[PDB]
């Protein structure tokens, strides 16, 4: 296709990276208490109202 | 007669140097002015609303909310 | 020295040194499934049935089983027609007795049934376990679900497979894979699942932090101040609001029509309605045990009984001498309490016109009330002069236990789910922790402004408190820090403000969500 060559040229980094967050989190399956919690922002939560709005 | 809706106001007399006396203040009027005068205006009618004040924690910057510029948190 | 007054007092007064609940508890759990497994459990449902309706025509319960037979039948009109009708001692009874039935099911699913069972095994899960037992075998088999469009018959009817033996054999798999178209260990499974189910308990606490909680707001407009006191319904579906105009004003929290019994409000459209009856400023609402009853009081000395199915007034109470200020329904809705002017405390039932218990002692106005979770005890504070918490109860009309320490007007209290802990706000800003058998203190929270702290309440553990005040603040207390790992007291977990809106009302949900209301004042 092009519509999703196009979507992998765009979110290929972003993805990539919260990829590799996830699998630090996770190694040997066993949750890892070195790293950093998974704690809800209002930064995020303004990203997502600026989405919706676009919406 | 305490039920009124119109402000209440104060005159002052002197019954000499520093003895001063406080009286309600009223006025004759005529029956042609409370008959013919325009009702106050009607307030609309209840309802109610719906909202998320905070979610797991933490309160989203919506316009339902307070603005973070207008003493939560422990400090001790 | 209050010890030695107690001493000698104490020496010298000469004290020394059926069948049909687990029916439908299994009928919901199935109904409550993925689609993919339903084919396979509603086979449980015939047997589970027929068995128990010959048990009880075994015992002599010939009423109770033409009753089981009469509610059940409508399920199974369109199948089991002639069974039911020879139901309603033959060779068929003799057969089934002899012949124990056959429910072939997949492994996976009959490990979830057994775990499930055993974790309702008190509510009704023993019957259904001793019927299967007894009269059934459950030939278990390693394959998927089977379903007339599965894998499993598509493949079987495409290969031209023949039957299995142990799903040989009032629908079966059989009329699915026809051309047409192992054994049992219970209660030995029973004592794995438990011993299984045994190695995953959480037994403590040491580190971490607090809970994170939502909550949903709802904010009434153009209220004027006339709103005296609101209450949500049990099942978070209404809303009733009394006023100081007298009337009360019920709502639908999600905007639908309201329903009338009355044969001409048949398909009305309103989600709002009005109870009026009261002649004073109304003072407290209280739901009943979806609700059918409500309850209110009012300046003018009376308590009065609606029906919220017809929308109307059923009964009046007229015990009390001046104003009437709180009124309660008990924890499971058959009994309810008030308190008011006259310093006394009375306890009804919606039976008798006159109330049945009187509670004397309070030196004072009464200000706040509270049930226990079991039914049998009262509490009470009074203002003032006497600014004291009375345990009550119901059995004898006595008190029990006396709390003391408030100096501020006491605005709410609040009774624990598991029955040990009780909770007191006032208008300084303060919430009392009291243990209930010890008559002491546990402990003191800060943090909430002056004004008053009309409304608390326990999540499902009694783990957390969640209070709600007049300085337009909602917050969440630990009730017990963790261990450590080695103005505001450390043990608030979260302080939310609203917009310019008291907070009249919270109550906690079956999860880690709660529900707020009150009046928005623009100015």
């Amino acid at each position: 296709d092009e519509a999703y060559k196009i979507w992998k040229q765009v979110t290929k980094k972003d993805r990539a990276l919260i990829a590799k967050e996830r699998y630090q989190l996770f190694a040997n399956n066993k949750l890892n208490v070195e790293e950093p919690a998974l704690l809800r922002t209002k930064a995020g939560m303004r990203r997502f109202l600026k989405s919706r709005r676009e919406a | 007669g305490y039920e009124s809706t119109r402000p209440l106001r104060y005159g002052e007399a002197s019954l000499g140097p520093g003895q001063p006396l406080f009286y309600i203040d009223d006025e004759e009027v005529d029956f042609e002015k409370v008959i013919n005068a325009p009702l106050p205006k009607v307030p609309r009618d209840m309802t109610f609303t719906a909202h998320w004040l905070a979610v797991e924690g933490v309160q989203p910057s919506i316009p339902q909310n307070p603005t973070t510029a207008e003493d939560l948190l422990p400090k001790g | 020295n209050l010890n030695q007054i107690v001493t000698d007092y104490l020496k010298k007064k000469g004290f020394t040194r059926k069948y049909l609940k687990a029916f439908l508890l299994l009928k919901n759990w199935i109904d409550n499934n993925l689609d993919i497994y339903k084919f396979e459990l509603r086979k449980l449902l015939w047997p589970v049935f027929v068995y128990s309706y010959l048990e009880l025509v075994s015992q002599g319960y010939v009423d109770d089983a033409k009753h089981l037979l009469e509610t059940l039948r409508s399920h199974f009109e369109a199948v089991h027609q002639d069974q039911l009708a020879l139901l309603d001692e033959n060779h068929t009874t003799r057969l089934y007795r002899e012949n124990k039935y056959r429910i072939p099911l997949n492994q996976s699913l009959s490990g979830n049934l057994f775990h499930f069972l055993e974790r309702e095994a008190d509510n009704g899960g023993a019957t259904i376990i001793y019927i299967l037992q007894t009269h059934c075998s459950v030939e278990t088999s390693a394959r998927g679900p089977i379903e007339p469009y599965s894998f499993e018959a598509i493949y079987r009817r495409a290969r031209n497979l023949d039957l299995d033996e142990a799903d040989a054999h009032g629908v079966t798999n059989r009329d699915v894979l026809d051309t047409s178209a192992r054994a049992r260990d219970v209660v030995m499974e029973m004592q794995k699942v438990r011993e299984n189910r045994d190695r995953f308990v959480i037994e403590g606490r040491t580190g971490g932090i607090g809970i994170p909680v939502s909550a949903c707001m709802f904010t009434f407009h153009n209220t004027l101040g006339t709103v005296s006191c609101m209450d949500f319904s049990n099942d978070h579906k209404l809303v009733a609001v009394g006023t100081m105009d007298s009337y009360i004003r019920v709502w639908s929290l999600d905007g639908k029509p309201l329903k009338s019994a009355l044969e001409n409000e048949k398909n009305l459209k309103v989600n709002n309605r009005k109870l009026i009856g009261h002649s004073g400023p109304v003072y407290g609402v209280s739901f009943s045990d979806s609700s059918k009853l409500l309850l209110s009081c009012s300046a003018d000395g009376q308590i009065r009984l609606w029906s919220l199915e017809i929308w109307a007034c059923l009964c009046i109470y007229k015990a009390h001498d001046g104003p009437v200020f709180r009124v309660l329904w008990g924890p499971h809705g058959h009994y309810f309490a008030s308190a008011g002017w006259d310093k006394t405390v009375r306890v009804f039932t919606q039976d008798h016109a006159s109330a049945v218990r009187i509670m004397v002692g309070h030196d004072t106005s009464i200000s706040a009330l509270a049930w226990h979770p079991n039914g049998t005890y009262v509490f009470s504070a009074s203002d003032e002069m006497d600014k004291s918490i009375r345990m009550w109860s119901v059995i004898t009309g006595n008190c029990v236990r006396i709390f003391t320490g408030h100096t501020h007007y006491i605005t709410a209290l609040e009774c624990a789910h598991n029955g040990k802990i009780l909770a007191s706000a006032d208008t300084g800003g303060n919430i009392f922790i009291w243990d209930i058998e010890k008559g002491t203190l546990i402990k003191k929270c800060r943090g909430h402004g002056k004004g008053g702290i009309p409304s608390l309440s326990f999540s499902a553990e009694s783990n957390v408190l969640v209070s709600g005040g007049l300085d337009c603040t909602v917050r969440v207390w630990d009730i017990e820090l963790p261990a450590d790992p080695n103005q505001i007291t450390p043990d608030q977990i979260s302080a939310f403000a609203t917009k310019k809106t008291p907070v009249l009302k919270v109550r906690f949900t079956r999860m880690n969500l709660i529900v707020a209301g009150g009046c928005y004042d623009p100015e």
